[PDB]
RNA sequence: CGCUACUACCGAUUGGAUGGUUUAGUGAGGCCCUCGGAUCGGCCCCGCCGGGGUGCCCUGGCGGAGCGCUGA
RNA sequence: UGGUGACUCUAGAUAACCUCGGGCCGAUCGCACGCCGGCGGCGACGACCCAUUCGAACGUCUGCCCUAUCAACUUUCGAUGGUAGUCGCCGUGCCUACCAUGGUGACCACGGGUGACGGGGAAUCAGGGUUCGAUUCCGGAGAGGGAGCCUGAGAAACGGCUACCACAUCCAAGGAAGGCAGCAGGCGCGCAAAUU
RNA sequence: AAACUGCGAAUGGCUCAUUAAAUCAGUUAUGGUUCCUUUGGUCGCUCGUACUUGGAUAACUGUGGUAAUUCU
C-alpha cells in the first residue's frame, strides 16, 4: 500500500474488544496515541459496547462532544482515542471513575475506582536517557515524557503519576518479590509476585511469576508491569484478583452460583 | 607489515595518529593506540585484534560492525576471497508424509577478520549477524574452532 | 532518473531475476553532484520525508582542521591533487569525500604566528611586511612573555608541513560529502597519512 | 482584428472591431508589454499610447 | 494387396495472419546540469502638490526618456 | 552524566563552519472577563526539535508446484569479494574506478513450463494421505501496454500529470478530450454468473 | 453563496495479469533508515513600526476570444 491505512476490518480487530461479526464490516480504527493499536480500548468501544451508555457511534460522538469524558484527567472528544492499560476514565456528569485494567481473560474490565484513586496512575518506564545538557528524561508505557526523574528510577520500574500535575510521586523498582501484572501474552491479566528473572543477553528476558494461589507462570520481560511493592498492589484490582481459574473451576463456580438462586 | 596496500590511506577512523609529541619523550613508536571493542554475548576479543596492525572496517572487533540477531555456526568450505570465506551449514529437513529427513545444506558467505589467522578448510566457525556488508555477506566470523583431526 | 533497487541484479547463483513490480519512488537515485571548484553554488534537494539535501555544485571555500594544533579555519580550496577512486575526478577537479585538495595556508599561518609568536612559512630574505611585526613581537609584560616562551617549547612543526607552509598551500582531505551536505569540510594531512599521500601524488604525476 | 482597449485610470473597457490593416500594422511584429503609439486608430486616438 | 474412415509424423508446398526475443541506427517525454533572459520589482536621474523637520526638492501618489547596481 | 550483551550510544568540552535552493527562537484566531500604563484566565491554530503511535522500507533463519527430451551456470552488458567514493532515507555492486578471481551446482544449480498471486484456509479422509485455495481476512501486484515524473509525510498514484504503443470520442479540419480489474449497466466471449 | 487558505484525495473498493527463495508464512534485526497525524516533553536556555511591517492575488465589477473543454 501507499501511505498509512485508515480502516480496521471488524474481524481483524483485536479479539479482546469482544466485537461481534454481524454488526458491520468495520471496527473503529483506533487513533494514533499513547497506546498501541492492539493494546488499547477505543473510547467508542468503552462508552458503547462496555458501558451501554450509547447505542450507536453517533451517540458516542454526542457524548464525547459534550466534553463529559476525561481520559487521564484531560477531556477527550476523539471517540476512537486509544485508552490503554492503567488509564483513568472520568465521567464527572455521572460521577464515575474507571481504570482500564486487564481481566484474567485478557480483556479490559469495567473496573470502577474511587475518585481519590482516580487522581493517579501507574506507569511502567520504557526508557531513561540523558538529553538537553545533562537533563535526565524518562519515557513510560503511557508515552508521557518526564524530565528530572529520581536518579534511582530505571527501565522496567513502575512510577506513580499524579494526573493533575503529571509528575512522579512514588516508584516501585523491578525486584524479585514485587507484585506485578502481565500486560501481554498467554498470561495476560494475571497478577502475582515476581519470583526470578532469567536474563538472555541479546534476546528476551523471561520473568517467572507466582499467583496468590500458588500458580507459577512465566512471560517475557516486556509483558511485566510492576503493580505494588511486595504483594500489596498500589491500585485497585478487579473482582477477580488476577487469579486465572481453570475451566473446571470456572464451571464449578458458575454451577455453585446458579444453584444458590431459586 | 604493509598495511597501506590500497590507493587510499588505511586507518581506524576513530584513532588520531597525528598528535604532536616531542622527540625526546619517545618510548617505542610515537603514538598509535589501536581501537578495538568487546562484542557482547560472551565472545572474547582475539589477541591479534588487540595487538594487530590490520585495517578492516568490517571486523567485528576493530571495525564498524555491530553484531545483533542470529548466532550461527558452519564449517569453512572455501577461502578464496579477500577477507571473506564460504561456510556450509548442513541440516536435516523433515518430510512429514514419509516421516523422514533429508540432508540439505546452505552456503553462506561470511566476512573473516584478519584477526583470525590460520583458519583452515573444514573447521567450525561461529558467525554473528550484522548489517549487510556486501551483496551476499551478512555474517561476521566471531569464533573459530579447529577441526577434530587438526593437530 | 536512475534507480537503486537490488532486484535488477543477478542472484548469488548467477541466475536471472524477474521483476515482479515496476520501479518504486523510494528506490530512486539522482544524478551525481560533480562538485567543481568555483564560486559557491548549491541547489537544495527535497528528499524522502520532506527533508532537505544540499547538492553543492560549486565550492571554492571549506572548513579545514589542523588536528595536531586543533586549529579549524575557513579556507579557500585551491585544487584537487589526488583521488583514490578515479584519476578522472582529479582531471575534472571534482570535490568528493576523501579526495586530496590544496587549501590556502594563510589562516593556519596567521593562527600559528599569533599563538606561538614564531614565524612560519616565511622566507629568511624578507624582513616581514608592514603592520605584522607587531603581532609577532608586540609589547608584552613579563607574564605574557613567559607564557609565549612556555608555548615555544611545543611549537616545533614537522618538516613536511613546514615546506607546505613555505609553498603557501597545505594538503588536506575532504571529510564531508559535498553532494549531500553542500560543504567541503576536512582536515589537513599530517604525519604518515601525509607521507602516504605525497608518495601517491608524486608516483602519479 | 478586434481590440479590447482598457483605460485603467477610470477602469473602463471597450471592444472595437478594427478591420483595416492600415490601422493595425502599427502593432504587428511587436511583442507583449511594449508601449506603442496608437495614433493610426483615428483622430481621437492621436496622442494615445497603448 | 484391395477398398472406407480416423490419427499423429516428415517436409523446399522458397505457403497466408498475429505473438514475442535481439545486434546496428534513430529516439518522444520527464528529471538533472550548463547556459539563456521575454518580463516583473526595489535604491540615485525630465516620480520633485504633500511632512511631528521653518524658503535643508528628501515622499509613504505618475513612462522619474538613466553600460547604474540589484532580486525574482 | 546515564545506558546496552555489544557504539564510533547518550550527555559533556574545545577549534571552527553554519548552505542566497537561509533552520528554530508565534507580527494568528475565539470566549470570559477582570485587577492599584502595567499584570492575567480558558482555549483554537502554527513552528522547529526529542520521544510515542500508526506505519513504511530494508535485512536474518527455515519452508514452495512440475520438468534432466534443461548439467553445468555467472564472469566487469557487476558476475563473487576488497578499497575509495557516488547516489540513496539509510546497510549494500545500488552504481563508478582500481584490485583480486571469484560465486552457484546431482543435497538438482542454470534453463523451461505452469488453465501458479502467497498464506490463513476448503473438499475428502480409519491411520496415512490426495486434490483445491480467482473469491469478502492478512501480505503482494496492477489499473489497456510500457516508460517518466509533479505535489506531498506518504504515490513512480492512474476516478493525478507527461510521452510513446494499441484502441477510441467530438470537430466548423484549426484543434480538443480519453482509461469501469469501482457501483449499476452494455457489447464481446463463452458451458458458465444479478438492478443503469 | 463565492473565492483564497488548510486538510484529505497514498484510505476504501476492484481484480489476479505479472510473479518459482520472487511474493508469502513463521522467526528475528534495524546498534543501518524515514515517519503526516495522535500523545507527552521542549519551545525569555541565543547578549545581538513592535499598541502590529510589505507587496500582491482571488472572489466581486467590467471587457473579451475559440466550433469545442472543469479553456482561459
Amino acid at each position: 500500500a501507499r501511505g498509512p491505512k485508515k480502516h480496521l476490518k471488524r474481524v481483524a480487530a483485536p479479539k479482546h474488544w469482544m466485537l461481534d461479526k454481524l454488526t458491520g464490516v468495520f471496527a473503529p480504527r483506533p487513533s494514533t496515541g499513547p497506546h498501541k493499536l492492539r493494546e488499547c480500548l477505543p473510547l467508542i468501544i468503552f462508552l458503547r459496547n462496555r458501558l451501554k451508555y450509547a447505542l450507536t457511534g453517533d451517540e458516542v460522538k454526542k457524548i464525547c462532544m459534550q466534553r463529559f469524558i476525561k481520559i487521564d484527567g484531560k477531556v477527550r472528544t476523539d471517540i476512537t482515542y486509544p485508552a490503554g492499560f492503567m488509564d483513568v476514565i472520568s465521567i464527572d456528569k455521572t460521577g464515575e471513575n474507571f481504570r482500564l485494567i486487564y481481566d484474567t481473560k485478557g480483556r479490559f474490565a469495567v473496573h470502577r475506582i474511587t475518585p481519590e484513586e482516580a487522581k493517579y496512575k501507574l506507569c511502567k518506564v520504557r526508557k531513561i536517557f540523558v538529553g538537553t545538557k545533562g537533563i535526565p528524561h524518562l519515557v513510560t508505557h503511557d508515552a508521557r515524557t518526564i524530565r528530572y526523574p529520581d536518579p534511582l528510577i530505571k527501565v522496567n520500574d513502575t512510577i506513580q503519576i499524579d494526573l493533575e500535575t503529571g509528575k512522579i510521586t512514588d516508584f516501585i523498582k523491578f525486584d524479585t518479590g514485587n507484585l506485578c501484572m502481565v500486560t501481554g501474552g498467554a498470561n495476560l491479566g494475571r497478577i502475582g509476585v515476581i519470583t526470578n528473572r532469567e536474563r538472555h543477553p541479546g534476546s528476551f528476558d523471561v520473568v517467572h511469576v507466582k499467583d496468590a494461589n500458588g500458580n507459577s507462570f512465566a512471560t517475557r520481560l516486556s509483558n511485566i508491569f510492576v503493580i505494588g511493592k511486595g504483594n500489596k498492589p498500589w491500585i485497585s484490582l478487579p473482582r477477580g484478583k488476577g487469579i486465572r481459574l481453570t475451566i473446571a473451576e470456572e464451571r464449578d463456580k458458575r454451577l455453585a452460583a446458579k444453584q444458590s438462586s431459586g | 607489515a604493509d598495511i597501506q596496500t590500497e590507493r587510499a590511506y588505511q586507518k581506524q577512523p576513530t584513532i588520531f595518529q597525528n598528535k604532536k609529541r616531542v622527540l625526546l619523550g619517545e618510548t617505542g613508536k610515537e603514538k598509535l593506540p589501536r581501537y578495538y571493542k568487546n562484542i557482547g554475548l560472551g565472545f572474547k576479543t582475539p589477541k591479534e585484534a588487540i595487538e594487530g596492525t590490520y585495517i578492516d572496517k568490517k571486523c567485528p572487533f576493530t571495525g564498524n560492525v555491530s553484531i545483533r540477531g542470529r548466532i550461527l555456526s558452519g564449517v569453512v568450505t572455501k577461502m578464496k576471497m579477500q577477507r571473506t570465506i564460504v561456510i556450509r551449514r548442513d541440516y536435516l529437513h523433515y518430510i512429514r508424509k514419509y516421516n523422514r529427513f533429508e540432508k540439505r545444506h546452505k552456503n553462506m558467505s561470511v566476512h573473516l577478520s584478519p584477526c583470525f589467522r590460520d583458519v583452515q578448510i573444514g573447521d567450525i566457525v561461529t558467525v554473528g549477524e550484522c548489517r549487510p556488508l556486501s551483496k551476499t555477506v551478512r555474517f561476521n566470523v566471531l569464533k573459530v574452532t579447529k577441526a577434530a583431526g587438526t593437530k | 532518473g536512475i534507480s537503486r533497487d537490488n532486484w535488477h541484479k543477478r542472484r548469488k547463483t548467477g541466475g536471472k531475476r524477474k521483476p515482479y513490480h515496476k520501479k518504486r519512488k523510494y528506490e530512486l537515485g539522482r544524478p551525481a553532484a560533480n562538485t567543481k571548484i568555483g564560486p559557491r553554488r548549491i541547489h537544495t534537494v527535497r528528499v524522502r520525508g520532506g527533508n532537505k539535501k544540499y547538492r553543492a555544485l560549486r565550492l571554492d571555500v571549506g572548513n579545514f582542521s589542523w588536528g595536531s594544533e586543533c586549529c579549524t579555519r575557513k579556507t579557500r580550496i585551491i585544487d584537487v591533487v589526488y583521488n583514490a577512486s578515479n584519476n578522472e575526478l582529479v582531471r575534472t577537479k571534482t570535490l568528493v569525500k576523501n579526495c586530496i585538495v590544496l587549501i590556502d595556508s594563510t589562516p593556519y599561518r596567521q593562527w600559528y604566528e599569533s599563538h606561538y609568536a614564531l614565524p612560519l612559512g616565511r622566507k629568511k630574505g624578507a624582513k616581514l611586511t608592514p603592520e605584522e611585526e607587531e603581532i609577532l613581537n608586540k609589547k608584552r609584560s613579563k607574564k605574557i612573555q613567559k607564557k609565549y616562551d612556555e608555548r615555544k617549547k611545543n611549537a616545533k612543526i614537522s618538516s613536511l608541513l613546514e615546506e607546505q607552509f613555505q609553498q603557501g598551500k597545505l594538503l588536506a582531505c575532504i571529510a564531508s560529502r559535498p553532494g549531500q551536505c553542500g560543504r567541503a569540510d576536512g582536515y589537513v594531512l599530517e604525519g604518515k597519512e601525509l607521507e602516504f599521500y605525497l608518495r601517491k601524488i608524486k608516483a602519479r604525476k | 482584428m478586434k481590440l479590447n482597449i482598457s483605460f485603467p485610470a477610470t477602469g473602463c473597457q471597450k471592444l472595437i472591431e478594427v478591420d483595416d490593416e492600415r490601422k493595425l500594422r502599427t502593432f504587428y511584429e511587436k511583442r507583449m508589454a511594449t508601449e506603442v503609439a496608437a495614433d493610426a486608430l483615428g483622430e481621437e486616438w492621436k496622442g494615445y499610447v497603448v
